[PDB]
């Protein structure tokens, strides 16, 4: 067992064209190991592929972190007449998250091969890659790559000479963050408003077009071929137990070199920021708070960031979450209340409006936060806002409602003196 | 949608003339039972009460909504008309 | 900003719209991507194709999409008003979209927005009198490590300063088309001042491949 994690070697990185300095097209992809022995992987069978993903300990990289091997095994059942589909979530809408964008445009063939291998394990006839409409150039890059795979016989009829037919369609979104939610993504593909479905049924039983479906994040799908080639045991050698593998991180905000970088799971938060992002603007002592996994995760203050690790279990114990592993850094010159208030404004603009607690509650929370920014409120409203957030959390159809409540809870948990100070200043200036 | 007003049996009497009061236009009546409504646990209790008081009566059997088969999943059927075009 | 339609002389059911013969060929490819019996799945791509041909979506374009795909017009209206990339009113030739969500705000997207307004002489939500530019704020565009950034039509312009965006607008006025991507010195999402990873040449086919395959 390892005590410490990080310092991932280049030989062990999966996304080796992360920065687009090598040819992203098929020839460059093959020279880097993509599409190698895909036929042999396919001829191993869905159970062997699903075993490798289970052994790798891989968990969903879209934000929720479900164990990928178990989730994909819901599809490993006899057909009943309906087709079966893999839906790749390339909506990438969480603020702070831009990792999936670099996979699609610089390593498109990893994603295409992942669809074939991942789709084979589920017995899917095709993959629908849902990419946010704003990613037009990335969508075109992916479409060029898919045409190359088709022309080379790597997908389509008799993919990789394996006797398995598989198509890969790209469908673009039209501007909605809620379409990253797995059931709302399915609804969007079907030509409706992106409004999430209740569960049950679950997608593996009733999904896109009403057929058995699996929705998977781009990063989850793109690492599957490598896991099969190099083995699950290789992947599980990275990170803590139940926190396996490498991870793409986005470090943005008040850092010297905001960047995307691949790094081992369970790396300390401080080492990640200082080693790869060039440190906090103005020095580590200038740090105020970090949102560790995209806007939906509660912020943690500087004291927590001193020692916390970046994996699913460590961040849960710190009262937050890994999320998409989008690290947003705020230095001490930040107006923390405004920064969080802007995130609630984001959720207010993205709420699909379907269900009452988020249609009405998020808009309500948005109004209170705007007053809290100016201090035009009473301290008794802080506890009220906490209770409103708890009335949204766990009572909505989808997790966007949970995602709007958690950032508010993070602000109140760690920066209540700041909120009260703003109110006290306003009362004097307006006495 | 509340069903709490459909639990008990009622006994009411036939409606009779109401006319306009010449002075004010108020609704006048000469029917002393115009407002009488009695409540019973069962129709047997209601019938027994009516019989001993000499009233002729009509009994209407209780209408109970039949059990419906509901399935949220049917809203997304692959090949059935139950698929909904909007949510 | 409204979500009800009022017929005007320039936007009514009789406003001319029809897909060009080439666009009808592209529609067949779109519709063929979906299982038979589920043509409605083509509403989003086809509705966006109408905007690409026309620039925006008059009510007559929305009606034409409904007719082609045999879906009730209301269901096209619902999609048109739900997704924010659809323009139900005309937009300038260059739709400037500035991200102002917290990660871009933390890196001074306000300066970018103020620089644009000062140069173009317009406020957010407005179109220039020449009808060349329209300006709006948008939520996260998925390029947060490259903040602050804007999207002009289909392209991203990244790591902007007030000087960079003003140069991009000057090129657009001149009729040139600026190259997308970071304007700071780097090429994409790599850390500035030197790669901290992927410095070594990547391994070739078969590296680390487990035994048994
Ligand atoms: C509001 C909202 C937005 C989401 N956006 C994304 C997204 O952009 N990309 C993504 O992979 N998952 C997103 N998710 C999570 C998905 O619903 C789902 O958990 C994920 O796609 C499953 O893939 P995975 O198991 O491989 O992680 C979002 C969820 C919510 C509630
Ligand atoms: S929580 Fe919000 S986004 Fe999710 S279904 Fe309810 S209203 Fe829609
Ligand atoms: S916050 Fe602006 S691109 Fe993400």
């Amino acid at each position: 067992k390892k005590t410490s994690f990080g310092s991932l070697k280049d030989e062990d990185r999966i996304f080796t064209n992360l920065y687009g300095r090598h040819d992203w097209r098929l020839k460059g992809a093959q020279s880097r190991g993509d599409w190698y022995k895909t036929k042999e992987i396919l001829l191993k069978g869905p159970d062997w592929i699903l075993g490798e993903v289970k052994t790798s300990g891989l968990r969903g990289r879209g934000g929720a972190g479900f164990p990928t091997g178990l989730k994909w095994s819901f599809m490993n059942k006899p057909s009943d007449g309906r087709p079966k589909y893999l839906v790749v979530n390339a909506d990438e809408g969480e603020p702070g998250t831009c990792k999936d964008r670099e996979i699609i445009r610089h390593d498109p063939h990893k994603l295409v091969e992942g669809c074939l291998v991942g789709g084979r394990a589920m017995g899917a006839r095709a993959a629908y890659i849902y990419i946010r409409g704003e990613f037009y150039n990335e969508a075109s890059n992916l479409q060029v790559a898919i045409r190359e795979a088709y022309e080379a016989g790597l997908i389509g009829k008799n993919a990789c000479g394996s006797g398995y037919d598989f198509d890969v369609f790209v469908v673009r979104g039209a501007g909605a963050y809620i379409c990253g939610e797995e059931t709302a993504l399915i609804e969007s593909i079907e030509g409706k408003q992106g409004k999430p479905r209740l569960k049950p049924p679950f997608p593996a039983d009733v999904g896109v077009f009403g057929c058995p479906t699996t929705v998977a994040n781009v990063e989850t799908v793109a690492v599957s071929p490598t896991i099969c080639r190099r083995g699950g045991a290789w992947f599980a050698s990275f990170g803590r137990e139940r926190n396996s593998g490498t991870k793409l991180f986005n470090i943005s905000g008040h850092v010297n070199n905001p960047c995307t970088v691949e790094e081992e799971m369970s790396v300390p938060l401080k080492e990640l920021i200082e080693k790869h992002a060039g440190g906090v603007t103005g020095g580590w002592d200038n740090l105020l708070a970090v949102i560790p996994g995209g806007s939906s995760t509660p912020l943690i203050p500087k004291s927590v960031c001193e020692t916390v690790l970046m994996d699913f279990d460590a961040l849960i114990q710190a009262q937050t979450g890994l999320g998409t592993a989008a690290v947003i850094v705020m230095d001490r010159s930040t107006d923390i209340v405004k920064a969080i208030a802007r995130l609630i404004e984001f959720y207010k603009h993205e709420s699909c409006g379907q269900c009452t607690p988020c249609r009405e509650g998020v808009d309500w929370m948005n109004k209170v936060m705007a007053r809290f920014v100016r201090g035009d409120a009473r301290p008794a409203e802080i506890d009220s806002l906490w209770e409103i957030s708890k009335q949204i959390e766990g009572h909505t159809i989808c997790a966007l409602g949970d995602g709007a409540a958690w950032p508010v809870q993070g602000l109140i948990r760690h920066f209540r003196p700041e909120l009260e100070e703003r109110m006290q200043q306003f009362a004097q200036q307006h006495q | 949608s509340g069903v709490n007003n459909t639990k008990k049996w009622k006994m009411e009497f036939d409606t009779r003339e109401r006319w306009e009061n010449p002075l004010m236009g108020w609704a006048s009546t000469a029917d002393p039972l115009s407002n009488l409504v009695l409540t019973f646990s069962t129709k047997e209790d209601a019938v027994a009460f009516a019989e001993k008081n000499g009233w002729s009566y009509d009994v209407e059997e209780r209408k109970v909504p039949k059990p419906k088969s509901k399935s949220y999943g049917a809203n997304f059927s692959w090949n059935k008309r139950t698929r909904v075009s909007t949510k | 900003a409204l979500f009800v339609h009022r017929d005007t002389p320039e936007n009514n059911p009789e406003t001319p719209f029809d897909f060009t013969p080439e666009n009808y060929k592209r529609i067949e490819a779109i519709v063929k991507n979906y299982p038979e019996g589920h043509k409605a799945a083509a509403v989003l791509p086809v509705l966006d194709l109408a905007q690409r041909q026309n620039g925006w979506l008059p009510i007559s374009a929305m009606n034409k999409v409904a007719e082609i795909l045999q879906v009730p017009p209301m269901r096209v209206y619902e999609v048109a008003t739900f997704y924010t990339m659809y323009n139900r009113k005309p937009v300038g030739k260059y739709h400037i979209q500035v991200c102002t969500t917290t990660p871009c705000m933390l890196r001074n997207s306000d300066s970018i927005l103020e620089a644009i307004q000062k140069k173009l002489g317009i406020k957010v939500g407005e179109t220039t009198p020449d009808k060349l530019f329209t300006l709006i704020e948008v939520e996260c565009l998925g390029a947060c490590v490259n903040a602050p950034m804007v999207q002009i039509n289909d392209n991203y312009y990244e790591d902007l300063t007030p000087k960079d965006i003003e140069e991009i607008i000057d090129e657009l006025k001149a009729g040139k088309i600026p190259k997308p991507g970071p304007r700071s010195g780097r090429f994409s999402c790599e850390p500035a001042g030197g790669l901290t990873s992927l410095t070594e040449p990547p391994k070739g086919p078969g590296f680390g491949v487990q035994a048994g395959l």
